[PDB]
């Protein structure tokens, strides 16, 4: 049957869409928004990583590498 | 359409009856939050889309 | 009417039902590219002539 997104159900059986898969807020438990769709990874508000990561700027050198490839850390602008 | 250059300031006008429209059955003049998802058509904003 | 200047800014307004007016016997917009020349009055544009 349809549901509020007139598109498929997630196995926790709640109803989901591919253009909300990448409105960058999470619909579903169970797959959904963290596998690959076409996205604006960081907004005004984050921060590049140099190994491609996004990561809300204010977590720059608050003290944890907190993208995978620490550039948030480095001693550049900390 | 109007171009406010100032420098090149022109501007240009046809006639077209736009009128407000609504899909669904009943007028309102913005979307509300909560109802019923129907079916409707829009412009896509994505300029690479070909109509 | 009115004087754009901020500080010294001011306006007057009168009730005048200036409805949009059409010579012939269609309703127009605008003048359209071409059609037949009829009989018409203008405010003319130039100073010197008088009323
Ligand atoms: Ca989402
Ligand atoms: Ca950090």
């Amino acid at each position: 049957a349809k549901c509020e997104p007139s598109q498929f159900q997630c196995t926790n059986g709640r109803c989901i869409t591919l253009l909300w898969k990448c409105d960058g807020d999470e619909d579903c438990v169970d797959g959904s928004d963290e596998k690959n769709c076409v996205k604006k990874t960081c907004a005004e508000s984050d921060f590049v990583c140099n190994n491609g990561q996004c990561v809300p700027s204010r977590w720059k050198c608050d003290g944890d590498p907190d993208c995978e490839d620490g550039s948030d850390e480095s001693p550049e602008q900390c | 359409v109007s171009i406010t250059s100032g420098a090149s300031e022109n501007s240009c006008t046809v006639e077209k009856k736009i009128r407000r429209k609504f899909v669904g059955r009943e007028e309102y003049l913005f979307p509300p939050v909560q109802g019923k998802l129907v079916k409707c058509h829009v412009y896509d904003r994505l300029k690479e889309t070909s109509a």
